[PDB]
């Protein structure tokens, strides 16, 4: 329910409420006068476990309409020339546990002529290792074409370990990399690191860093041109984090036709009115039913390999 | 005697069960024997033998080619007084006989349990292996799929060997309750130590207590352990006052019978006429945990006999089972 409502004052704002909702379930009559909760906040909310069981709730209400809609034909996903002939992570695929540090200073009163002492917070987050993707595939047109590389990675078996069906799996596939590169007319492979993915994010600069910076600029003549949007997701954050033993996963690389798809037009980041480039609607094409796999199988431009993922202790 | 004497008698009789014998021997027995014309190779001077016949004439015994637990007061006294003959027999001469005459005319469940306890228990029969109950009775060891398959493999003549069952459940943890092995194990340990044992029979098992008590500590053990194994979490103490969380589907059938009864998950337990009030229960329940929290256990008179000693837990495996 934001504004672009239609009928706000039928449809109401089931997300939205649903947040407050769940958060006063502490004090509803409010007899105790506690503040709001951790739902209630955006930078608190992944908190409490009603969050994800909330949203679980909300995408299956969207998933009933995009489902409503026929499967996809072949007609319908081929990029007539481009096929792609394999799939090869120059890799590794290896999550850890790294350290971080910010500054807990902000917290602290400090009145006056009283002085600054550095107080830090030492966490515990998750890391990843560089791999780079290696994309192998021609051009069997007669000239260059635009083409969008779309990477899910989707999970095999079901944790009973009854290995669903890219229908039962099509849905739980997270988005990895998306990215559009000119292909030249034959034989190619393309590259593509963990770090050129589109949908992902560096840790920031520091305060204190961003303090010595703006500083040091202006005593004697700043370009952090590389975060001043930023919609994505931790690095660190990109691969699941796996069993120790490691497991595999079903990697999909869809290679869609360019042209069609910005055929029109940062634009990741549309902060500012900056048209979404890519047209293809969100998951494509793994957002609709797929009830006969035998299908997303025999498209030239679409491939799946099984990676495995392993997690060092 | 003998016993590759015994034990062949003991094979032919628990041969083809579910239909009347085709070894010519045990049949004129079958016939021509009378339990009742030879008060000697009886140790009773055969009171048992004339309190079976009495049933058996009055024809009060339950019918062949039916069910049978032993768990069903009746069932288990007429199963338990077959015991009883083939328990003072002097010799072989007259178990043999009894058990082929019976055989033939009472039901199959009272005599492949009434065999095998009087094999067991009973004197004269040392020398003998029993046979697995799995191929004996093979509908209660055996699923129902394959023995559906088997019936068709006798329909059509036509041989071979089936294989049996069992990614939703804790039917991951099946391998360890579904064994022949184990399954054989829990009843035999209950065929050696019977909770039926009057000291009368002849002997006294010596601590049937703390064997119970034990017994299952290590069924109930051994078990936790799978489910460790399965990145299952240790099992949930049942309660009168709650849900039967757990519910299952057997999928096993009866010779004679059916197929067994299955309950659904999530569950009320009900009050079931015959047996006993699910209240009969909690209050039971109570009489014991108040037993371990005195101290004593308080008999018939209202004489409190000690249990805050060695003896203790047996005593207490008296009262529990
Ligand atoms: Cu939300
Ligand atoms: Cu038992």
């Amino acid at each position: 329910s934001s504004k672009y409502s239609s009928n706000v004052q039928y449809y109401g704002s089931l997300h939205n409420t649903a947040h407050v909702m769940l958060g006063r379930q502490g004090d509803p009559h409010g007899k105790f006068n506690l503040p709001p909760g951790v739902m209630e906040h955006f930078e608190t909310a992944t908190r409490d476990p009603s969050f994800f069981r909330l949203h679980k709730y909300m995408d299956n209400i969207f998933k009933k309409h995009t489902d409503s809609f026929p499967p996809y034909t072949h007609d319908n996903l081929e990029f007539s020339g481009m096929v792609v002939n394999g799939v090869a992570i120059d890799g590794e695929l290896i999550t850890f546990f790294d350290e971080f540090q910010y500054s807990l200073i902000n917290a602290v009163d400090s009145g006056e002529n009283i002085e600054d002492v550095e107080i830090n917070a030492r966490v515990h987050r998750l890391n990843h290792n560089e791999f780079t993707y290696k994309i192998t595939m021609s051009n069997n047109n007669d000239g260059e074409r635009l083409a969008t590389f779309r990477i899910f990675l989707c999970p095999i078996e079901d944790n009973n370990g009854i290995t669903l069906t890219l229908d039962e799996a099509r849905w739980f596939c997270i988005e990895l990399d998306k990215f559009f590169q000119k292909v030249p007319s034959g034989p190619e492979t393309i590259e593509r690191s963990s770090k050129d993915s589109s949908v992902t994010v560096p840790d920031m600069p520091s305060f204190q860093s961003l303090k010595e910076q703006a500083d040091n600029a202006v005593n004697g003549g700043l370009d952090l041109s590389a975060y001043e949007r930023s919609c994505g997701i931790p690095d660190r954050m990109l691969l699941p984090k796996s069993k120790p033993e490691g497991m595999e996963f079903n990697l999909y690389v869809a290679v869609t036709d360019g042209d069609k798809d910005t055929e029109g037009h940062h634009a990741q980041c549309g902060v500012h009115g900056e048209a979404y480039p890519d047209n293809r609607p969100l998951g494509y094409p793994l957002e609709r039913r797929i009830p006969d796999e035998r299908v997303i199988d025999g498209v030239s431009n679409i491939k799946h390999v099984v990676v495995k993922i392993v997690h060092h202790l | 005697t003998g016993n590759a004497q015994k034990q062949q008698d003991i094979n032919h009789l628990l041969d083809k069960i579910y239909e009347p014998t085709k070894y010519p021997d045990l049949k004129d027995i079958a016939e021509n024997f009378n339990p009742l014309g030879d008060t000697s190779i009886y140790n009773d001077h055969g009171a048992a033998v004339e309190t079976l016949m009495k049933e058996l004439n009055d024809h009060r015994l339950l019918e062949q080619r039916h069910w049978y637990s032993l768990f069903n007061t009746r069932q288990r006294k007429e199963a338990l007084m077959l015991f009883a003959v083939l328990n003072q027999c002097k010799e072989w001469y007259c178990f043999r006989s009894n058990a082929a005459y019976f055989r033939e005319r009472m039901n199959e469940g009272e005599f492949v349990y009434a065999l095998y306890v009087s094999v067991i228990h009973s004197k004269l029969g040392d020398g003998i292996v029993l046979p697995p109950l799995y191929q004996i009775t093979p509908h209660m060891f055996t699923n129902s799929e394959v023995i559906d398959k088997a019936y068709s493999a006798k329909m059509t003549q036509k041989p071979g060997t089936f294989n049996v069952s069992f990614k939703n459940r804790e039917q991951r943890v099946a391998y360890f309750g579904e064994d022949i092995g184990m399954n054989i194990h829990h009843v035999t340990w209950h065929m050696d130590f019977p909770f039926w044992w009057e000291d009368s029979y002849g002997y006294h098992l010596d601590r049937k207590g703390e064997l119970f008590f034990w017994v299952h500590h290590q069924l109930t053990a051994r078990f936790d352990f799978e489910r460790l194994s399965n990145w299952l979490d240790p099992v949930d103490e049942l309660h009168w006052d709650r849900i039967i969380r757990e519910g299952f589907a057997p999928l096993t059938s009866y010779k004679y019978g059916g197929e067994f009864p299955v309950r659904p998950d999530n569950i009320h337990f009900e009050d079931v006429d015959g047996v006993a009030h699910v209240h009969d229960l909690e209050i039971t329940e109570s009489r014991i945990h108040e037993a371990i929290d005195h101290g004593y256990i308080t008999d018939s008179d209202g004489h409190t006999i000690d249990i805050r000693q060695p003896k203790g837990i047996e005593l207490l495996g008296d009262i529990i089972e």
